[PDB]
């Protein structure tokens, strides 16, 4: 049976794991005790406590997750949270000293201490499952733990499981705003693993959600938890066709196949709709026609880029709820007859549609209203090229003065790798420019 | 301090200055005394007893307790022989006082009767 | 886990550290006896950073009290939280230094460093994983400016990787109380630049200026200057002791604060500073914290960053708040004061959030910044040090200890090499 | 009311 | 079963033994009258080791108090636990030795050894299975340094297999009170090496240094040093009397402590000593014991082992503790201070566990150690002995007894032989 | 019916007797007075009064360690003459317990084992618990075993003993006792169970989360292991294995009788609540080097014969799947001349749990008896410690003083050098 394991790394991965696993528990109706002898019966998915949760004879469905961090406090709150009895304490692994926003520390000195323990944990998780579909890994490019310790982990995971897919949900640094100053070195240096030891990337910057939450959900003073709930909605929508039945069920393999035209181009963009508050939601009527039009709005993109400046190459569709095929069909035919939407010459047919039954559940105390239908978009496009260009511009002005270098070389990493990784993004930017040329 | 594992019976002498009302607590060191020779427990200062009920909105991490925030100061009224008195969570039962203190209390403060109370066990 | 050992040298160090131990005693809810009577569980989960457990439910500070004169130890033991410190942690000599750097560094410093290293090593091995040592001292003293520079040199050899933060007190020109003040400062700063990962320059006259205008205290004693310093000292490790939405520690900024090893001097600041009268009229919030941070009036040292150039900026936020507004203020102050930030480092601002508010307050904030204006303090000392060195004045006190003259020249050389490298980063 | 004289 | 007879020689021995007999009287809960009053069962389960049963529920110590001067007998009879001792066990002469070794062993020693022998053989035949005898004395006296050496000379011939432990007082070079001190000491260490199973070198100067600094008592009376040695004395046989998780006795340690018959001089340590202000800030944990046993300040000998090499280490722990924590620390101390241990002996440490703590305390530990630093004390005697023996000063007191001059030469030769071979075994491959 | 006699010697023997018989009494349901409130007949003999009379012999040379049992809760479980003590101890000295103090008490302890065996009709064998470091556990056990081999030539004799630890040690003269004891466990032994405390210390902190363990915590685990090996005899099972079968299926050559045990799962009561036990899952844990109770790496050697012991809700289908999993990895090595190296035994009743213990109430169990050549390196570290000892001739005068000839010291050193030399002879591959 299909199954996925979560590899959440660092503070960002753990906090996302708190939101996502809370959604998964509520999606299937699991108590924070990890049990369900409860009287009320929600759903009928006997097969569905698989995949995410692991059924046991005693009735507790222990989740298939791995929480790892090099500082204990971020996991310690999970150890004393509401779902403490839900999680396997050994699935929670802590470190005594963190990378301290240093890619080097988490890659050569501090990471290697717990690598053997972490990879051993993954093995027995993979031993429990029969058919593993792929790995879902969450981290951030800003912190050293999410950038350094994750990078070696995928390097050792790739040589251990050559065939199993590895998906990348990561926090990209925002173009204008930042929570660190040595951040560009770590993001420059973590691009190498996610280029050669990755299958699909899901970069998202924190600023775009602040734009989305303020403009649509009307939350004027948002928080991280508001960001995490939106992220959890995306991943459930990705896994929705796996968990429940549907007319057009899609697993992880097909939308990987129908998104990667060349091995070096695996950086799509995520888009979710509809995203509106409780008050405004019921006053409009909501159909398939307008929610896919919101999916093409530049202001609704999760990454600060204009797709009109770029050109679509492969768009993966994910419908869910009380959707009907024609209004999916008629939506697509309306999409094609717009000059503002541009497509590459070598992909006349650029859509992949999946259809599911279960409407998206709403966690109490959220911002999304309870709605009947939803839609998830995974659009590979060349408009993400400008994001790397700004990061190179930020890096170039600070490598020239050799700022912050002594922390890295003093840790034990060579300075020649710094110039090497910059050349890679110089190369990778030209690769997207090659596709943007039309014959 | 018998209740804690570090039980002690060290006697103390408490000075109140009529310069400005200030209290200091010196210790009585013994022959062996088990302890490093130290001058005093506490230094000349002003003890509050209760402060103004607006203490909830006072940033004690930045500004110190001051004469705006206190409404009452430690005075000789808690400092009466025969009755215990607490400073900083210390029981501090008064055993006795000096004859000059007895005089001053009887003829200038007003209470005439402050008899001594023994505090020593029978071995 | 993650422990901290607090070094305490000199009367300046002793009074500041004793006040500091009070302002985290009230936070972790420990009495002057040594027992816990706090309410929240988070108040007692990470107490091992600063306190060491004893029998009978008593928690002792991980502090080493050093001062070459026994008189200061009398006041510290006789303080409010006096009977909280261990007597063996008190180490003290019999003769002072007379405000002379050379005596406290070589002559009377040699007999006491072995005892200081003994207890420091004991406190080092007691903890399992150690992050670094913290030292509070004055740069114009005889022991902290003297022996204290000898202490930091020895520990760096013993423990190289561990972080060194120094809350040193640097003199002021307008108000000074010692004539041989420049000689000790100029001979101490050479020790900080070679062996210190980051330094927090604090000046008493800036504290006096703040109390004269910002806090509105009519008769400023030494305590309020110390309490305000102890607030900043608590404001840097509050993210370490408590959980937060965007967690941080002493290395996360220290990594993010040192572009080059020769530049580790910083401007500490504290945002919620208001007079008692205007406390009701002021409405503390993320904006009102921000504009109070960035003016030079709130700054805790004696250099105007307006004349200087901001290299890197830290904002450690204590309490519960919304970051999009926190983000917006940092981006806004970056955009409008564009001529005041560097052009070769974009996104100069580092931010961190710890959810626990300080005691007796709702919101608080700590600012640590590296700007070009720190060179103005150093060149000020050179204007007085050389003017007192051109006539060999007050040299027989230093020369009588057995020291040569090139030590004075090499100290002035490296500082003039420091500021020249510091000035070229401005331009 | 009764806590003795204690030593 | 496993009994011990407590010999008691000299004013040093009488005052030390009196303090010791009081100490284990407290542990076994027996009043000065002689009846048991203790609260626990095991306080009277193995009390036959030290005490003898008397009709009417009375226990008499198995002690033999000897001294050439009758003045000290009245003091020990006038002490707190003075009446507990049997009056017949008191044996004493009429004239002292005057700090003269030759008088106490040759001239005045001959008339009274038989009276000592009659009571000693009486107590030995009383116990069915005696583990051995036990003697406290001083090397700077005329009785213990004299008569005592004659006593250990005879008792080996009669009872060879029984364990001989000697808690002798060694002189200090810094503090001394006898002009003819080194002659007696040089004539006593020769008797110790031939006829003694193990020796514990105790020094008053180190006990003062402990009480000046560690306990920081301003006025050390002679009880405080006698209390310190008594605690070490009880810490050796506490595992014998009370059950433990890892049992041991005198023979268990002695086999593990003597690599060669010439090497039986040990160097004791007692952990839990702290000042009253030091109680206030202290966590009662076994790493705090282990650090405090192994520092040079705590030891009550006049030798710093940092210039020596630790041959064998023994640590008997008194209390209910975890031996994984116990075993790790001895492995830890063996690894960090590798230079101070012999390389031809892996696992230099012997450990034992006794669950019952000392009275009035929760945790304690007793340390016995053999190292090269004990040779630093014997040569320092020769620096003064030869300086006095070259000019033949103070010799007519020794010569007037009728003895020859060769005896000093052979005693100096034997100790020179011992310190020379001891250095060889320190730097042996 | 099959029977077994307990010949516990030394301070190790008496505490391991307390832990094992406590589990044994709870296993059958024995009240501490000795009353049932007959599968128990293998270890218990009945009277008119229904007292079950454990068939054990407690012997030591110090009375204090057995008097604690005499005042213990089970004072009315054990027979007063079965408790045999000595006035003086061997004092960590092999010769003292072998030539001076041991011989005084040999006559009585041989009369006791005679009477206990006279109670038994069909005796499967004896279990002996002793030590290699202590004098009484090494010396007295040697001569008792020396006289036990002649007294009963055929009867199986199992050796459960502790080995001196590779890094830590409780004494200093243990290698002299340890080296001199290998002669007895070679020419007078059928099976060996050397186990050091560090590895039991190692496993406790990582699995049971006991950061500060004690000897009772280890002794419960060894009480579990001795329960597992015999549980096939005590209760019924699909594939019942006795003492003879796993003895035959572990010993290819007479001088090679030192198997390495392994037990699983060892988890806390909390751990069982969020983890799913399975037959294949517990089988894998028996192969990890981090779970071995001997500080040696089997991946540095090769497995030569492995004995399997399943207990609980075990199904033969998952037994075969786990073993089929086992044979398909390169990391696990096997000797060339043994393609088939397993001996499977299946038992019904799950292991019980004693209150106040550490192991969770588990539904399935597994016991491993893996004999390999990687144990030979343990003896090599003993010789290096011994050779640095014997060169300077330390502590020899104690041994000489008792009356033991110094020529035996070299002879014992040469024997296990040959015993080591037998082991890499097996490690040679028969490359045709
Ligand atoms: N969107 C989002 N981003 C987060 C969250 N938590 C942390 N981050 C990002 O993570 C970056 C810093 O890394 P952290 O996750 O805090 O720490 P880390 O991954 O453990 O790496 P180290 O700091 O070296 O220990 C910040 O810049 C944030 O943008 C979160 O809950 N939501
Ligand atoms: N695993 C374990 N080892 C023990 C136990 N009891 C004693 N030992 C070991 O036995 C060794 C010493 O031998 P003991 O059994 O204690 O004493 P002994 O065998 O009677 O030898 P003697 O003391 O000379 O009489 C010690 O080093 C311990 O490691 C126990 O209960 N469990
Ligand atoms: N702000 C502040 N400054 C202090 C305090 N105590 C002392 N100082 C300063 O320290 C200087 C004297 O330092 P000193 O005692 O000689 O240092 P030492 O020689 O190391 O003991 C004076 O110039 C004071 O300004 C204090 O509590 N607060
Ligand atoms: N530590 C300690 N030393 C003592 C005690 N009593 C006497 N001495 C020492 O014994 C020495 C005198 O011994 P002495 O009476 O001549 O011994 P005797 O001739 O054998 O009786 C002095 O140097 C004292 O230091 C005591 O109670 N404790
Ligand atoms: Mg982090
Ligand atoms: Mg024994």
């Amino acid at each position: 049976m299909r199954e996925c394991i979560s590899i959440h790394v660092g503070q960002a991965g753990v906090q996302i794991g708190n939101a996502c696993w809370e959604l998964y528990c509520l999606e299937h109706g699991i108590q924070p005790d990890g049990q369900m002898p409860s009287d009320k019966t929600i759903g009928g998915g006997d097969d569905s406590f698989n995949t995410f949760f692991s059924e046991t004879g005693a009735g507790k469905h222990v989740p298939r997750a791995v929480f790892v961090d090099l500082e204990p406090t971020v996991v310690d709150e999970v150890r004393t949270g509401t779902y403490r009895q839900l999680f396997h304490p050994e699935q929670l692994i802590t470190g005594k000293e963190d990378a301290a926003n240093n890619y080097a520390r988490g890659h050569y000195t501090i990471g290697k201490e717990i690598v053997d323990l972490v990879l051993d944990r993954i093995r027995k998780l993979a031993d429990l499952c029969t058919g593993l579909q792929g790995f879902l890994i969450f981290h951030s490019f800003g912190g050293g733990t999410g950038s350094g310790f994750a990078s070696l982990l995928m390097e050792r995971l790739s040589v251990d499981y050559g065939k199993k897919s590895k998906l990348e949900f990561a926090i990209y640094p925002a173009p204008q705003v930042s929570t660190a100053v040595v951040e560009p070195y770590n993001s420059i240096l973590t691009t190498h693993t996610t280029l050669e030891h990755s299958d699909c990337a899901f970069m998202v910057d924190n600023e775009a959600i602040y734009d989305i939450c303020r403009r649509n959900l009307d939350i004027e003073r948002p928080t991280y938890t508001n960001l995490n709930r939106l992220i959890g909605q995306i991943v459930s929508s990705i896994t929705a066709s796996l968990r429940f039945d549907g007319a057009l069920n899609v697993d992880l393999t097909e939308f990987q196949t129908n998104l990667v035209p060349y091995p070096r181009i695996h950086f799509p963009l995520a888009t979710y709709a509809p995203v509106i508050s409780a008050e405004k939601a019921y006053h409009e009527q909501l159909s398939v026609a307008e929610i896919t039009n919101a999916c093409f709005e530049p202001a609704n993109q999760m990454v600060k880029c204009d797709p009109r400046h770029g050109k679509y190459m492969a768009c993966c569709m994910l419908y869910r709820g009380d959707v009907v095929p024609k209004d999916v069909n008629a939506a697509i035919a309306t999409i094609k007859t717009k000059r503002t939407i541009q497509f590459v010459d070598w992909c006349p047919t650029g859509f992949k549609v999946g259809i599911n039954y279960q409407p998206p559940t709403v966690v109490p105390g959220g911002d999304l209203a309870k709605v009947q239908r939803a839609v998830c978009m995974l659009s590979n496009t060349t408009a993400i090229a400008e994001a790397w260009a700004r990061l190179d511009h930020k890096f170039d002005l600070m490598y020239a003065k050799r700022a912050f270098v002594h922390w890295y070389v003093g840790e034990g990493m060579e300075e020649g790798e710094f110039s090497e990784a910059r050349e890679d993004l110089a190369a990778l930017e030209k690769d997207y420019e090659e596709v943007g040329v039309d014959s | 301090d018998t209740d804690s594992l570090f039980g002690e019976c060290r006697h103390y002498i408490i000075h109140y200055y009529l310069m400005d009302d200030t209290v200091e607590i010196r210790e009585v060191h013994e022959r062996n005394n088990g302890r490093d020779p130290f001058p005093l427990l506490m230094n000349r200062q002003r003890m509050p007893k209760v402060l103004v009920e607006n203490a909830k909105n006072f940033p004690k991490c930045v500004l110190e307790i001051s004469d705006q925030e206190v409404l009452e100061w430690y005075t000789a009224k808690d400092f009466i022989v025969g009755k215990p008195l607490t400073i900083l969570g210390r029981t501090f039962f008064i055993y006795d006082c000096d004859p000059f203190t007895r005089q001053f209390y009887k003829d200038k403060f007003g209470m005439p009767d402050l008899p001594p109370v023994d505090v020593t066990k029978k071995e | 886990m993650r422990e901290i050992v607090h070094l305490q040298a000199g009367q300046c160090g002793n009074q500041i550290g004793a006040k500091f131990w009070e302002v985290i005693s009230d936070e972790h809810g420990i009495d002057p006896t040594g027992t816990y009577h706090g309410d929240s569980d988070l108040q007692l989960e990470r107490i091992n950073v600063y306190y060491n457990e004893a029998t009978g439910g008593k928690y002792v500070p991980r502090a080493v009290l050093v001062d070459l004169e026994p008189g200061t130890m009398d006041s510290v033991r006789s303080g409010p939280f006096g009977q909280i410190f261990r007597p063996d942690n008190f180490v003290f000599g019999q003769s002072g230094a007379g405000n002379n750097w050379a005596k406290g560094h070589y002559t009377e410093g040699a007999e006491l460093v072995d005892s200081v290293l003994d207890v420091v090593r004991k406190e080092a091995e007691s903890c399992d994983c150690l992050q670094g040592f913290q030292l509070t001292h004055s740069l114009g003293g005889g022991t902290g400016s003297g022996m204290g520079t000898l202490l930091i040199s020895k520990i760096r050899e013993e423990y190289p990787d561990r972080i060194m933060n120094t809350f040193s007190v640097v003199p002021s020109p307008k108000v000074s109380d010692t004539v041989v003040e420049p000689y000790n400062a100029t001979l101490s700063v050479h020790q900080l630049v070679e062996n210190t990962d980051e330094t927090y320059c604090i000046d008493n006259e800036a504290l006096y200026d703040i109390c004269f205008r910002t806090l509105k205290l009519t008769t400023p004693t030494y305590g309020d200057l110390n309490h305000l310093v102890s607030a900043t000292m608590s404001g840097v490790t509050t993210c370490l002791r408590f959980p937060g939405q965007l967690n941080a520690d002493l290395r996360k900024l220290a990594v993010n604060m040192v572009p080059f090893p020769r530049l580790h001097f910083f401007m500490p600041g504290f945002a919620p500073l208001t007079s008692r009268g205007s406390q009701q009229y002021r409405a503390l919030t993320v904006p009102e914290l921000t504009q109070q941070m960035f003016d030079a009036k709130n700054m805790m040292a004696a250099c105007d960053p307006r004349h200087g150039r901001y290299l890197t900026v830290a904002a450690v936020f204590r309490g519960r708040m919304s970051m999009k507004e926190v983000d917006e203020q940092m981006l806004n102050v970056q955009n409008k004061n564009s001529s005041y930030f560097v052009e070769w480092i974009p996104n100069n601002v580092k931010t961190a959030v710890c959810d626990i508010p300080p005691r007796g307050l709702k919101m608080s904030a700590t600012f640590i910044g590296n700007s070009t204006a720190i060179q103005e303090l150093f060149k000020r000392i050179s204007e007085q040090f050389t003017a007192m060195f051109r006539r060999k004045a007050f040299l027989h006190w230093y020369t009588g200890e057995g020291m040569d003259e090139m030590e004075f020249t090499e100290a002035e050389s490296n500082m003039n090499d420091l500021v020249s490298e510091y000035q070229q980063y401005q331009d | 009311q009764t806590y003795d004289v204690r030593a």
